[PDB]
């Protein structure tokens, strides 16, 4: 697959995001347990609550599809659908909110994800968004001055950054320690403050969130300079002028 | 010299425009605002009056935590916080719907028809005006032939009445003038001759009955309200029996033969009757806007008064009120008529097309929608990026994408001048906006945005409409916000640029250029300033009948 | 086999055509004549290729006194008819040897429209008929002129109006009999949402013929909203056959004998005079010099008084060559009758209860107009279940000129092209015909 | 036939039944078995005995918590179900011999009725079927208790709610897939009116069955509405072919190839390289590093397209076991796939469209719900012209029970009757079986 039209690094971030024989680049490391607190659907220790019996418990119906479609774990178990959604500053944050979306269902399978300006979303089976979760805020996906775990009051996108260079946040989730230098957790995801916060790392620095934003600005790369990606976007608008008209 | 948003951001915030850092946090919440402690002084009031909690700032999460802006009502110096924009904190806004809802456009030309027909008696301009000095006792709720009437109180209904206009000048100036809406003291020359030529000897009432009943009850009371009133002044006037065969010919005339209502009734969904606002196409917004008789030389300010008459009843009111409700949709309404920013955008356009092809002269096709939407986009979009206030300030996707949009719409119709054109313009500029930003705006901002490319020329049953014939009913419009307003104003983009008097509806442009009207149709974006000033006086209020 | 009644079915001149027929032969469930009818106003539309012509001239369309200023385009279409109409039958057709049906009228200034029958058999109610019409000729003017993207779309609004923007197809250049099935005042009132003046316009105001037309539509619907089921099936069957059918020759007998001097007066004693001669009432109690009358068949009953009725509006909106009366008569007919006869008048009250709110709203302010514009779908007259309207059709055919909204202002369209289609002109001879034909098959 | 192509016909384990059929005999047209459908659809009533005796008997009608303290009539009506079922269809039926179907079910609980087709031929919609079975039980229940003239109000008033002072049948106990015809967003939308977890219940949660079933009636309605008329009737047939049908076994095998550990994504891939196998698209321009695709047949390149998406929605919630991203997908999987390829995405960007407002109308506080209560008619998902809705069908089929408002929350009654009638519950392999037989009509 070819993904995405376009000369730029932007261009090529994006087919990176959602080719799935790309190498996310690891940035850090975070914990089983932690992944679970900033999620704030359970408890570290607690059993998976369940929405629906095990699918070896129930009478499946006779179904071809069914039996050519492998259930995710945590479908078989009969998890709770739950969330992690995230909030990427326009101000050259690595994700963006359709690349996003998109890379998700090249990535992950029984995916529901939307895009919104401020903020993006994946709902899939809970087991199974802790495996996913983890890849989320583990690599390049995630910037901890730049994007946001936010379940609610997700305002920021579009605002100014503060002194730090950290993105608003009505509820600060997220802390930027000036003395070290690091970024902390010390609330989950829907605002809850937690017992022990969760390290981020550190901010990624001007010159590599320029190398991997997937946002085009003028004071980075411009989408009108991205000619070829200007090109496919306004073939997309005739063809389907035209095709509305007469096939 | 300065883009035109420029004085409203640094009114807004400290630091120059293009400043790209800030200080959060420690602004005091709430407190900051003057508005946001008059509510929760309100609120504790009103919880201990009635035994019930209400306002507290302390439920929910804290306002607040960045500076929570004033904004200016474009071409205006009135710069208010966004409370005050709220249509249920502005009277003016109110009473506008209330002006639409409570008009009716009704002939007078098959009544006449019966009277000489059917009844044999002859209608003169001293007949009429007769007529009119009855219907206007009548009309606000007067009787005029049973013993024993009890009344509608005159001051309670003060602002309804019936006036009249024809395009013959001369039985025109044989009527009393206190009746009637005189189109060459109203109209520019070249508009006059236009708007006369269109409706010809044709005679037409515009009546409007009382805000005080229209706010009792609803839109589709207008119209019966109406007939009737006309029903017993045509008894009264012309000696009719009172109640014969004849008097059902004229009930039918009003009601139904010719009658034109503001809106057109809803599908079972979305149930409404006649003269609510999603029955009101975006041509009859464009129409009822009066800014084309007193702006011609500015197409940009025309279209764009009517971009904010639209952006405030269909955001606000029909689509934030009528179809959901709650704190509603202010902020995705008021970013297409604050703070200079759209006419920004717009007036870029404008030279850009005036100085490439000349307004008009464009070719009508692909080519040209190409060229002028995808440039207007690049330099809105440009100027989010370039100006960090601006971004903070239209700080929502959906709102952005919006003005930008409606920008790139208008500049094509003004290119070409045709609205068609302009439409796909406008969901060109929603694809280059996504991949540009890789958002748009909110979750199911740009449902009609994907499906609109195709549906621009189709021709499908469900599908194909000229944008002026197009409204908050065509199917892939009835839901989001961030979009009405905006056809409304490229409906009359291409109208603005040819100079034309009307853009879909001549009887309608006439019938609200009429002084006796309770907002002041010539300058919307002013009277939505008035009314965040609360020096508005509305129609409709109870005082003279409740207690001191 | 269900009822053992029988009738005699005579022509619009009173010769008996056929004698002993069966009542369910003239069912609306078994009558061919009638399935035919109903088929054929469901897939029938009338195409103004003169006013699209002149929409698209004038850029006036999608309703009263609306035009937009600069998109005006001149086409040849009435020029060019022949092959706009062919080539929209292309489109309209299943295949080709259906019975799909285009024809031009007027020089090609109109067109007579059959949607095939097959499009019907799998959809849910009659909106292909219009809408299907409607893009084959968008499509067919479209392909004549090969008009571009960019101006196709007036095309569509210069046909199908202000759709889908206004409910209805608001300011369009073709019309049907029926109106949109959103209109319906309750499920199963589609055949009753025709106008009287479309009935009067497509039997070109033959007084028999319209009122045949509006009790075949009428008591048709009867039976789509289950209203003659059961109980109240036989009752339904003798109005159709008596009132609209003139079985037995009564309506036409009750005019001639009333017709030179009647008045609604004598032609009820003339009525109360017959149902006594027939054996469908007799004296039940006698009172201080009066006869209270009682029956052992109210059906029957209600078939004669309902057959009076029709005869006295023909007597008496006949005698005034005007219609506006016809409010009357339904009211004092049946008011009259009851204290004649100590019986119930027609539909139990429903005629005269019809009749008290069609009087006020053909003679107030508050709504409703003339005879002409009302229908069994009108909040007015919806309440006979299917007595009260055919009197209307003969009224509104015997007006010789005292309406402001005739059937020559509202129904023009119709007139042109729905009466060019024999079975909507003439239903009467039809339906006769039909019920010789399958007289030994019930 | 009107075109050229032709297809291979599969059943729903993937299995060849018959090679190189015309498309046209797909056609909802021309297919007996989609005529059979949608007039069984039409004519089709389920009636809950059960809940009409416990409406009586607590006097509970009219609406939800609704109640008339004194009027309770305790009938065993459900005792009695055998003699009052046989006396409904005395009264539904035309003739002794015709198609009218009443069948106890549950014990006497409930009862599938299908009311004679002979009544809808005469007919302008469909509302015979609720309204004539509705009188049809009031008067049998009446009939077999000897109900009072002072009581049968309440009888009449437990079976069909509060209509007429309601507009629609509010509080009924009968239940038809169809709604009334007032509720329709516009002509020619009635068959879009079918909730979709009303087609999930009648197929009994067969993926591939319900896809069908709801691409028949989307499509069907497609060809009422006029859409699938002339420059765009072959687009509509090859998507009700390779979307609905499984033609050429399309679906099946994208799914068979990306159901172990496949994504949205991979799906895309396969579907392009099989396009490109097939010839449905090819190279038409190479920018750095990337392909530009061209077609000369987008009806086709839709098709394939659209069969893709429905695989591609199989795929993604089929491996959740889980409904609500299937308007996720529906996105997503034309986001992508134009991206990838420089062509148009399915219905020309209108599926990606109805999936914006359905997504954000599934998971906001503005209206809207689960899956399962949207369908064709409406407003959120009526957009795309019978592309998108057939996905959301699989999509609850393949729900292991994560939704509220499920099929066994709102569809209960709609099951346990409609998935009587075998063309309902399989109509891929009655329709495909149908297609066979007229192989050589066409
Ligand atoms: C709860 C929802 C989901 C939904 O159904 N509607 C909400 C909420 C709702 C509520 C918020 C009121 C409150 O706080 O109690 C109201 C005012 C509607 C109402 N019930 O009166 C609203 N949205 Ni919303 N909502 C809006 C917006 C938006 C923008 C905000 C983006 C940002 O970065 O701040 C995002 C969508 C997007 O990302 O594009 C958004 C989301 C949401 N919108 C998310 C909550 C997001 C959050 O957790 O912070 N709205 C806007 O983009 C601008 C206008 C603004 C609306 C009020 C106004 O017009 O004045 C408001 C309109
Ligand atoms: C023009 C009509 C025909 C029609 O469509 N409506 C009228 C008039 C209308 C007007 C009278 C207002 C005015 O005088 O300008 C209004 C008020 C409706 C409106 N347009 O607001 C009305 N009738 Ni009327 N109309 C009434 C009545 C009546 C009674 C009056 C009988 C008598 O002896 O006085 C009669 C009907 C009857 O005979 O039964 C009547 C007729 C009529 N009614 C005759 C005029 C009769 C006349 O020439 O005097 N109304 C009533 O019976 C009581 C209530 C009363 C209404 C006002 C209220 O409720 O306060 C009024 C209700
Ligand atoms: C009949 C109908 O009027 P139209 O014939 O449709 O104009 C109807 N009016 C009314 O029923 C008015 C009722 C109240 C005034 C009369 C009271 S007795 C209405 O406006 O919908
Ligand atoms: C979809 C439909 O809702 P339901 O699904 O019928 O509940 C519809 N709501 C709306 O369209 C609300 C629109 C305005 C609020 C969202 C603005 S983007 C209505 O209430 O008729
Ligand atoms: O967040 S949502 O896009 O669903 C609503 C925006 S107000
Ligand atoms: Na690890
Ligand atoms: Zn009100």
């Amino acid at each position: 697959a070819q993904y995405y039209p376009g000369t730029t690094k932007v261009a090529q971030n994006r087919r990176n995001f959602c080719n799935p024989e790309y190498e996310l680049e690891k940035l850090r490391e975070i914990s089983d347990e932690d992944v679970v607190k900033i999620l704030g659907h359970r408890a570290p220790g607690e059993e998976y609550p369940s929405v629906h019996p095990p699918l070896e418990e129930m009478d499946e119906p006779e179904d071809a599809i069914r039996e050519m479609v492998e259930p995710i774990d945590g479908a078989k178990a009969g998890d709770r659908v739950r969330y992690i959604q995230f909030t990427d500053s326009m101000y050259f944050a690595p994700a963006q909110p359709y690349v996003r979306s998109r890379a998700y269902l090249c990535r992950y399978r029984g995916a529901d994800a939307g895009t919104l300006s401020g903020r993006q979303i994946i709902e899939t089976r809970e087991r199974d968004l802790e495996k996913i979760s983890k890849e989320l805020l583990e690599t390049e996906f995630f910037d901890p001055a730049r994007s946001g775990v936010r379940g609610k009051s997700v305002h920021g996108h579009s605002l100014r950054l503060d002194e730090d260079g950290m993105m608003f946040d009505m509820l600060r989730r997220q802390i930027y320690n000036k003395d070290t230098g690091r970024v902390e957790m010390v609330k989950n995801q829907i605002g809850d403050e937690l017992d022990e916060p969760v390290d981020l790392g550190e901010p990624l620095d001007e010159e590599t969130l320029m190398e991997k934003t997937t946002i085009y600005r003028v004071d980075g790369e411009a989408y009108r300079d991205d000619v070829e990606a200007v090109e496919i976007m306004q073939r997309i608008h005739v063809l389907r002028s035209q095709g509305g008209f007469n096939l | 010299a300065d883009k035109l948003f420029i004085n409203a951001l640094k009114k807004k915030f400290e630091e120059s425009p293009e400043e790209k850092k800030t200080t959060f946090y420690t602004l005091g919440g709430w407190k900051q605002s003057e508005r946001k402690t008059e509510f929760v002084n309100a609120g504790k009031e009103v919880a201990a009056k009635r035994g019930i909690p209400q306002y507290n700032p302390d439920i929910g999460t804290p306002l607040g935590q960045r500076v929570l802006m004033p904004y200016q009502v474009s071409t205006t110096d009135t710069y208010v916080e966004g409370d005050d924009l709220h249509f249920v904190n502005n009277a003016a806004m109110q009473q506008m719907w209330d002006d639409i809802r409570r008009t009716v456009i009704v002939g007078l030309n098959h009544a006449h028809a019966v009277i000489e027909k059917r009844l044999g008696k002859e209608v003169t301009p001293e007949t009429i005006t007769h007529y009119l000095e009855t219907v206007n006792h009548a009309m606000p709720g007067a009787a005029v032939v049973q013993e024993h009437m009890v009344e509608t109180h005159p001051a309670l209904v003060a602002d309804s009445y019936v006036k009249v206009f024809t395009g013959n000048d001369e039985i025109a100036d044989e009527i009393d003038p206190a009746f009637v809406i005189d189109i060459n003291k109203q109209f520019p020359e070249d508009q006059a001759e236009t708007l006369k030529a269109e409706v010809g000897d044709g005679i037409w009432q515009v009546v409007r009955i009382p805000t005080i009943v229209s706010r009792t009850c609803d839109g589709a009371t207008t119209s019966r309200w109406s007939a009737m009133q006309i029903g017993m002044s045509m008894i009264s006037a012309y000696k009719q029996a009172a109640g014969e065969a004849a008097t059902g010919d004229f009930a039918y005339a009003a009601k139904h033969a010719e009658v034109i209502h503001m809106g057109t009734y809803l599908p079972v969904r979305r149930a409404r009757g006649e003269n609510e606002p999603g029955g009101v196409p975006f041509g009859y917004l464009a129409d009822i806007c009066q800014s084309s008789r007193v702006n011609y030389e500015d197409p940009v300010r025309v279209s764009l008064d009517v971009v904010a008459t639209g952006a405030m009843l269909y955001d606000q009111i029909w689509l934030g009120s009528y179809m959901s409700g709650g704190v509603g949709f202010t902020q995705y309404a008021t970013a297409a008529y604050t703070d200079n920013i759209l006419d920004d955008f717009t007036y870029f356009g404008k030279e850009y097309v005036e100085d490439k092809y000349g307004l008009c002269e464009a070719p009508n096709n692909m080519d040209t929608v190409l060229d002028v939407a995808t440039e207007v986009t690049f330099y809105g979009l440009e100027q989010y990026e370039e100006y960090p206030a601006l971004l903070e300030d239209q700080f929502g996707g959906s709102q952005r994408a919006a003005v930008v949009a409606a920008a790139a719409g208008c500049s094509t119709a003004f290119a070409t001048g045709n609205a068609q054109t302009g439409l796909s313009g406008w969901y060109l500029s929603m694809y280059l906006h996504k991949e540009q930003h890789s958002r748009l705006g909110f979750y199911g901002y740009d449902l009609q945005d994907q499906c609109g490319a195709s549906n621009v020329f189709s021709i499908r049953g469900d599908e194909g409409l000229p944008l002026e014939l197009r409204g908050p009913n065509y199917p892939n419009y009835a839901m989001n916000v961030g979009h009405q307003g905006e056809y409304a104003g490229i409906s009359q983009a291409p109208h603005a640029a040819r100079g034309d008097a009307f853009v879909f509806n001549p009887l309608v442009k006439i019938a609200f250029a009429d002084d006796n009207l309770v907002f002041d149709f010539t300058n919307v974006r002013g009277e939505f300033a008035k009314g965040a000033l609360r020096e508005f006086e509305p129609a409709g209020e109870r005082a003279l009948i409740t207690p001191a | 086999a269900k009822f053992e009644d029988k009738v005699d079915l005579y022509d619009d001149r009173g010769n008996l055509v056929e004698e002993q027929v069966p009542l369910e032969a003239l069912s609306p469930l078994r009558n061919p004549a009638i399935k035919s009818i109903v088929q054929g106003i469901k897939r029938t539309v009338a195409v103004n290729l003169e006013g699209i012509e002149n929409a698209l001239k004038t850029a006036k369309v999608g309703g009263p006194a609306c035009k937009i200023m600069g998109r005006e385009l001149d086409l040849d279409i009435v020029g060019n008819a022949e092959s706009i109409a062919a080539a929209a039958k292309e489109m309209i057709q299943v295949t080709e040897d259906d019975d799909t049906n285009v024809e031009l009228l007027g020089g090609g200034k109109r067109a007579l429209v059959q949607v095939p029958s097959a499009r019907f058999d799998v959809a849910a109610e009659y909106s292909a008929a219009p809408l299907v019409t409607a893009t084959a000729f968008v499509q067919a003017i479209i392909n004549e002129f090969d008009v571009s993207m960019y101006d196709a779309n007036m095309v569509k609004a210069a046909v199908l109006g202000r759709y889908p923007q206004s409910v209805e197809y608001m300011g369009a250049n073709i019309a049907t009999m029926l109106d949109i099935p959103q209109k319906l005042e309750g499920p199963g009132y589609a055949l009753r949402n025709i106008m009287v003046n479309h009935v009067v316009a497509a039997t070109l105001k033959n007084t028999l013929q319209a009122a045949a037309l509006s009790t075949i539509l009428e008591q048709t619907a009867m039976f789509e909203m289950g209203d003659a089921v059961g109980a109240f099936e036989r009752m339904h069957l003798l109005g159709l056959a008596y009132q609209g059918m003139n079985a037995d020759n009564l309506v036409f007998d009750l005019v001639k004998a009333n017709g030179k001097e009647g008045t609604v007066g004598s032609v009820i004693a003339d009525l109360v005079e017959r149902a006594l001669e027939d054996g469908v009432i007799k004296v039940e109690k006698e009172l201080t010099d009066y006869k209270v009358y009682g029956t052992d068949d109210l059906a029957m009953w209600n078939a004669y008084a309902a057959a009076g009725l029709m005869a006295a509006t023909m007597v008496n909106q006949g005698a005034a060559r005007a219609a506006q009366g016809v409010s009357s008569t339904l009211l004092y007919y049946n008011d009259l009758i009851e204290f004649e006869t100590g019986l119930p008048s027609v539909d139990f009250g429903k005629v005269e209860g019809t009749a008290v709110g069609f009087s006020f709203f053909s003679h107030s302010i508050y709504g409703g107009g003339g005879p002409g514009i009302f229908n069994g779908n009108h909040i007015v007259t919806r309440h006979s279940k299917g007595f009260a309207i055919p009197c209307v059709a003969a009224a509104m055919a015997l007006d010789a000129g005292t309406q402001m909204f005739s059937p020559e202002a509202t129904s023009g369209l119709i007139k042109e092209v729905f009466s060019q289609v024999d079975e909507f002109r003439e239903p009467l001879k039809y339906v006769v015909e039909a019920a010789a034909e399958i007289k030994n098959e019930i």
